[PDB]
This record gives C-alpha cells, sequence and structure tokens, in this order.
RNA sequence: UUAAAGGAAUUGACGGAAGGGCACCACCAGGAGUGGAGCCUGCGGCUUAAUUUGACCAACACGGGAAACCUCACCCGGCCCGGACACGGACAGGAUUGACAGAUUGAUAGCUCUUUCUCGAUUCCGUGGGUGGUGGUGCAUGGCCGUUCUUAGUUGGUGGAGCGAUUUGUCUGGUUAAUUCCGAUAACGAACGAGACUCUGGCAUGCUAACUAGUUACGCGACCCCCGAGCGGUCGGCGUCCCCCAACUUCUUAGAGGGACAAGUGGCGUUCAGCCACCCGAGAUUGAGCAAUAACAGGUCUGUGAUGCCCUUAGAUGUCCGGGGCUGCACGCGCGCUACACUGACUGGCUCAGCGUGUGCCUACCCUACGCCGGCAGGCGCGGGUAACCCGUUGAACCCCAUUCGUGAUGGGGAUCGGGGAUUGCAAUUAUUCCCCAUGAACGAGGAAUUCCCAGUAAGUGCGGGUCAUAAGCUUGCGUUGAUUAAG
C-alpha cells in the first residue's frame, strides 16, 4: 500500500507494461495494428478476426 | 475491505439502478470509468462485488479479461433495504423497455 | 524457512482509556484543553493535537513551528 | 508453436481488403437513401461531406 | 474522439466479433449458442444470436437480452441505445457441428456413458441430413493413460480448400 | 528346479536376403561454403549470494527471449492484504484506519518506537474456509505443434478363400510426380489421401473504369539554336472537372472474362495408357498453401480463469518496492557477420527499383517534408499525412566511368583499446546506441569430416517489416546483379 511507492515505477516504454489483451501474457506479443494478442492466441482467434490462411 | 461508507453507496446505487458493471481484471489501474465522479479506484468493485457474490447476491462470469455482473432474486430486494429503499424503487432488470 | 532475526509485529494502537477534554468550572463552563486545528474546514472541529513543544494537525496536515 | 519446440514452421496470415470510389454532385437529404437501402454486413461505406 | 486509420478500423470490428464470441460462448454455453452475427448501422445497431433454445436466452419480458446487451454498451463505448440483439432458432439444429457439442457437453455433464453420448448424437446429425461427420472423443476416460475413441461415419473430404465451407469443426 | 518350453500357419517390424522404383533432408558432376582467424549470439562446464528455468535428424540465433530497472521465476532485503464468506468473543465507561516530528531505514516505508491527533462500525482476533501461484507433475490430461510423414499410402459394405487369426479387393505386366492410369482378373462396387481446388508468377495494344493513377495532344512560361528562324531540342516548369476554358487507356491500379489442353505434326509401344522431340505460342514442369488412416509415453502445466491431483498459504512460492544476477571465464561445441585484396581498396562523378509500416477509448510517446543553428552525432521552429491523397518518381547498394595505391602483414583486415562529443530515458556504471580523432592483433584460402542447391536457381548485393524509448551481425519479406554444372 502507501500509495507513495506502491506503483512507483515506470509502467511504459518496455515490456512491464504492454500487456495481452486476452488474458495477460508478457512473453512475446504483437503490438501491430492494435491487435495486442498473444502469439500463441493468435491461431485460437485467427479464422474469427479476418485473418484467414495463406490465400 | 476499505468499505469507505460514502462510497459504498457510490458503487451500490449504479449496480442497483441498473443490473450491470463492467470492472476490468487489472488492480493498479487509478479510476473506475463508469462511476468517474466519486474518485473511486478499481480495486474495491472487484473487492465489493466478491462480497456481493459470496453472500449469494450477484452472480459473475469471466470474460477475455474483463469482469460482468448480473444481480440474483436475493440481491435485488436486500440492496433497497441495504439503501433505505421503498419497494418502488425498482432495478432496471424488472421492466424497462416498451 | 527459519528468519532468526524476528521481523516485527503489527501496528498497536494506543488504546489509552482517557479522553476528558472539556474541563467543567463555577457551575459549567468551557475549556478547550488543546487548540483546535485552524483549517479551512475543521474550525472547532476537531482538535489540533499536542506534542511537547510543536504542534500539527492529525487531520488537515499543516503544522505548527517548533516552538 | 505455443512453445519454443518445433522444426521452424512460418504461417502467413495475409489479409487484402480492397477499395473503390464515387463522386457525386447530388444534395445530401437523399444522401439518406443512399445509406439504408441494404442491411449488408459485408460493406463498410462511408459518407464525404457535403458541404463543397 | 478524432477518427481512426483504416487497417484499425478492419481490426477494430474484427476483436469487436472475437469478444463477445468469447463471452456469450461463456454465456449462452448450455442452450445451443452457435455463433453471432453483426451487422452495423449509423443509428440503433443490430446483432443476432443463433440459439437452439429461444426460451432460456429470453427472459419474462426480455430479461437476458437486455442485459446481455448493456455489458456490450458499457464494455466497448456504445452511445445510450445503439445496440440490440435479437434470439433466433438456427436451422437443422442438428447440423451447425457447435450447437450439439454444447448440447453433447451435457450429454457427459448430464452423466450418460461416453458411448451412449457418442452414438446419440452421431445418429441424431445422420437423419438430419447429414453427409458425413464425425466425433473424437480424447481424453481421460475409464483408466489412467488417456487413450481417444473417434467414431467416423459416412464420408469425409480433408484436404485442399473446400475443407473451409462444407465442413464445420467445433 | 520351474509355468511354460515346444508345433504349425497369420499380420507387422527387421536382414551386412534377392528383384524392382524414388529423393540434392542422397550420391556422381559441379559451384556457395561452415569447420582455420577475428568477432556477435546459443548450449555445456567451472566459478558464484544467484549465475532461475525448458529442450541434448525432430535440442544448441530455440522458448516469436536483440534482459540496463520493469518484464522475472533466481539471490539479497523493505512493505501491502488485494486471506471472499460462515461461527463466537472483544465493539459503545474507549473495536478498527491514517499521519507530522524525530535516534527509525536502502528509503519522505508512520516498518518499528517515543510523543500524539484523526478515521468511523468499514473491521480486528479466535475457528472452519475460498484464494493466488512464471509452485510442482506434459509419465494424470485438453488444445496446439513436431515427426517416420511430402514419401504414396489407408478403409468399410457385399460376395469368394480359410476351424481361425487374417487374406483376396489393394494384381503379373506396361506406364505415371503418384494404387496415376491402361489392361489383367473371385472378385464387383465406393470413400478419403493424391489430383482437383485457393492464392501467386507470366501474355491480354481485347472489355468496363478513372481531380487520390497516367499518357498523348495543346496554350503559356524559360533556356538553347549553325542564324535568327520555329510544328526545333529540354522541362516531374505551369494549366486543360472547378463547373468543361481536351481527348484517350499503351504504361499505374484492378474487375469480369479470354488464354494451354499435352491440341497439331512425325518416331515409339500391344497403333492401349503413354513417352520422344519438333511447329504455333506469352507460357509446352510458376512457386508455395492446405494435407489420410493409425501413432510416438515427442515438446509445452512459463501464453490461458484450458486443467486433474499434490504443495504452499500472512514470519507466504501471493504481490509491490530498491539493488544484484540473468552478460560472470584455464576450456569445448553450434548457427551467423566481416574478412584474408589488385576481379581489390580509396576519393570524386554517374546512377536504376520492389515489398511495406505510420499519431493511441486504455498507453501518454508515429511517418517525416522544409527552414535555420552544428566539420559529425545532432539541436529549435514551421508544416503535411489516420495515407494510390504526406514522407516519395523511395534518386538503396552492387555497379559504371574518372583519379590515388601496387603484392609490402600495405592505404587489405579493424579486432583490441584511450580520451572527448550527443541522442534515448526514471536510471547507461558491467561500456544501450550513434559520431570523432588516435590505437592496428590474428588472419597469407584452410586438417579428418560435412551442409545447402540445380533455373531468375546458388551466390555477391542492399532496402523493408517483426522485437522497439534506445535498439539488428537475428528472423521474415522485397527488388537489383546473376552464374559454371545436371535431365542421370
Ligand atoms: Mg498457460
Ligand atoms: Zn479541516
Ligand atoms: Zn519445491
Amino acid at each position: 500500500g502507501h500509495q507513495q511507492l506502491y506503483w512507483s515505477h515506470p509502467r511504459k516504454f518496455g515490456q512491464g507494461s504492454r500487456s495481452c489483451r486476452v488474458c495477460s501474457n508478457r512473453h512475446g506479443l504483437i503490438r501491430k495494428y492494435g491487435l495486442n494478442m498473444c502469439r500463441q492466441c493468435f491461431r485460437q482467434y485467427a479464422k474469427d478476426i479476418g485473418f484467414i490462411k495463406l490465400d | 475491505m476499505l468499505m469507505p461508507k460514502k462510497n459504498r453507496i457510490a458503487i451500490y446505487e449504479l449496480l442497483f439502478k441498473e443490473g450491470v458493471m463492467v470492472a476490468k481484471k487489472d488492480v493498479h489501474m487509478p479510476k473506475h470509468p463508469e462511476l468517474a465522479d466519486k474518485n473511486v479506484p478499481n480495486l474495491h468493485v472487484m473487492k465489493a462485488m466478491q462480497s456481493l457474490k459470496s453472500r449469494g447476491y450477484v452472480k459473475e462470469q469471466f470474460a477475455w479479461r474483463h469482469f460482468y455482473w448480473y444481480l440474483t432474486n436475493e440481491g435485488i430486494q436486500y440492496l433497497r433495504d441495504y439503501l433505505h429503499l421503498p419497494p418502488e424503487i425498482v432495478p432496471a432488470t424488472l421492466r424497462r423497455s416498451r | 524457512y527459519t528468519t532468526p532475526k524476528k521481523n516485527k509485529h503489527k501496528r498497536k494502537k494506543v488504546k489509552l482509556a482517557v479522553l476528558k477534554y472539556y474541563k467543567v468550572d463555577e457551575n459549567g463552563k468551557i475549556s478547550r484543553l488543546r487548540r483546535e486545528c485552524p483549517s479551512d474546514e475543521c474550525g472547532a472541529g476537531v482538535f489540533m493535537a499536542s506534542h511537547f513543544d510543536r504542534h500539527y494537525c492529525g487531520k488537515c496536515c499543516l503544522t505548527y513551528c517548533f516552538n | 508453436t505455443p512453445c519454443g519446440e518445433g522444426s521452424k514452421t512460418w504461417d502467413r496470415f495475409q489479409m487484402r481488403i480492397h477499395k473503390r470510389l464515387i463522386d457525386l454532385h447530388s444534395p445530401s437529404e437523399i444522401v439518406k437513401q443512399i445509406t439504408s437501402i441494404s442491411i449488408e454486413p459485408g460493406v463498410e461505406v462511408e459518407v464525404t461531406i457535403a458541404d463543397a | 474522439a478524432v477518427q481512426i486509420s483504416k487497417k484499425r478500423k478492419f481490426v477494430a470490428d474484427g476483436i469487436f466479433k472475437a469478444e463477445l464470441n468469447e463471452f456469450l460462448t461463456r454465456e449462452l454455453a448450455e442452450d445451443g449458442y452457435s455463433g453471432v452475427e453483426v451487422r452495423v448501422t449509423p443509428t440503433r445497431t443490430e446483432i443476432i444470436i443463433l440459439a437452439t433454445r429461444t426460451q432460456n436466452v429470453l427472459g419474462e419480458k426480455g430479461r437476458r437480452i437486455r442485459e446481455l446487451t448493456a455489458v456490450v454498451q458499457k464494455r466497448f463505448g456504445f452511445p445510450e441505445g445503439s445496440v440490440e440483439l435479437y434470439a433466433e432458432k438456427v436451422a437443422t439444429r442438428g447440423l451447425c457441428a457447435i450447437a450439439q457439442a454444447e448440447s453433447l457437453r451435457y450429454k457427459l455433464l448430464g452423466g450418460l456413458a461416453v458411448r451412449r453420448a457418442c452414438y446419440g448424437v452421431l445418429r441424431f446429425i445422420m437423419e438430419s441430413g447429414a453427409k458425413g461427420c464425425e466425433v473424437v472423443v480424447s481424453g481421460k476416460l475409464r483408466g489412467q493413460r488417456a487413450k481417444s475413441m473417434k467414431f467416423v461415419d459416412g464420408l469425409m473430404i480433408h484436404s485442399g480448400d473446400p475443407v473451409n465451407y462444407y465442413v464445420d469443426t467445433a
């Protein structure tokens, strides 16, 4: 607690802040176009966004 | 949790007049966007609706990452009695559309 | 899983069972035992605290200097 | 791969959106009867301003 | 706010369709959900369910639409009453693979055997005018090592592009 | 002393068993080379308070992991409860929060302590309890991926053969990229897999269309002109959708459709399937995506509120905060850059592209033109661009011509290493990056062994995404230059 040093780190530039949109993977995500998904989850939601396969 | 009593009224007054609210599972997030006026933080919105599940009053699931909420039948009548409200002030789940 | 240097315990409070901060004389006469907090919300609402030489409002957080 | 083990595969999700264009000189109350004529989820049509 | 570019319009409404898919799958699992279709209007916008049982997705005087629309409103940022859902009975209940997989969930969570459950849903689809269909039930069966059952029945294509729209996976 | 040994047929796997076919994850013929040298990076080992961890053809530039702190588990230390709910006591004659001063500490942590105010039943304690977990177990599992497995295979029904497992079907051959076809026939009839299909690459001087793409024509502007003429040369100079003060589609963008099918001619073979070149033609094998049955005790519980059980639960494996480590070096191993010059390297000229990304509900910080200050890195103001609308005809490198250097460990190589300058940021120290001057090591074509590939192909050569605040020797795409050798 005690707000002065509670969240005192800069959660900014760098991978301490870039979270996955789905359920917060912080290892190897995609900042492109505002997808902001974990790459493990991009095959779960490939057909649903509009990122269909190689054609 | 802390339960500041003028601020539980702040979160109960909207969770009663509509049966929905949209907290997002990140606790170090400074401001709740839907209330936005009575300087309440994201954390108690979990830690008061934890208390509304565990009595048996509200019911929730889990989104991708957000929380949703739906009132039970027991949760409806208890909260108007909690806020000193009659059985004419009603939640928005009975009938609001035409 | 031993930790022999003994980390400190919980913040236990004052718990002293005596308030009595309005002395009564001459069949009813009022005494502010401590100075009141001169803030812009709590004039004669609360008591400004009293250390042995300094004063500091416990709520509104302004201070009275070292004298 | 959801792990790091495999034999080095790389799939290429490519999305290709197309676009066309049409002018008008017409008054824009009947721009409303240009919009509301197909329900059609598979279009994204945009209304350019009629200030000229 | 001020408007944004076109390549991120198309992942905005893409990720809009993916999220309420995941929520309504968790929300309407026990009612035979089977997907949603969106319509965007610059007015009151328009969404439909494809539910098997249009009973439970309705409330009394529409309760499980009006709170199932308000969380749609109050999450993304749709304005004051600009969105509406609808229940809709999906034609040939035993032909979209997601629906009865949600309904054979409760044939396994109901407490039957897996072999009564698999053959029961297999004959149903067959008698609902199917050309070929299969079910694989994989996991921890009777025993300790997880071995898998499959019940391929009829004829089925697997390769090329026509395994995109002649088939539905679940 | 022991529950099998032993017989005969069947399906697989195997054989340094025979026959027949295929593959540059195989060879022959050849090139690029790694292994030799410097280095960046990965793994083991040793060392450490910790050097967290997974994997040993299908591990070793892999965990889309190029970590300054965050992320992060590991180590050293300081806080917080973010332990819901149910049970009783402590709660009105003194339960629970917060906080200035100071010896408090890493610390403006009220952590503790002295002193002492404030908060308002929220709680605290006792007990049962969820809970959280980048805590274990991928040999409890789901999803997914990897592989034998990119090679041509797999299966019922129904008959026949058989006590029976099983088998013929699924074949002697001919042919084919291929159980691909012909045909041969106790088998007949079918399904996948292949193919087809989708994308892409190539011709459409055909069709439809163009103030966000252009061409041609014209009027103006400017220069040049033997001479002095201009329907002469140059112009990405200006204007021709602004209410017509021009048309048009070759080049740009797509959209439909057309196009090649092994069709024609010959030689072959059972004039069967087909093969061999030739003629027409843009093209007579464009390249990849998807991909079967049945499986591995393949990997991942550290993507996941996918998850069973166990462990841990406030002196927490939860979680915040500062520092250290993930980068430490007698050694070895694997990818990869630069090289080792004269077919080179300098210096100055001349020069031609494609692929694509770009300002946010959260998250605040993008592409940059120009102008003016700096010998470079840079700095300020002004703008455009949410984009065929701006960067931008993307003046990339190689190259080419012009000069300097001459076989010298040299102006080749630029490791190592000193000092200074700026940008990034909360922080550059254990050097983030960029720039300067100075320093000038091996390295003189590479042992046994081994990879990759045959047509815009190998290769030299740069640019562009992705990780990004700073960030590419990595990866994934792009175009330029462009081959020797092969049809077995
Ligand atoms: Mg996970
Ligand atoms: Zn006051
Ligand atoms: Zn342990």
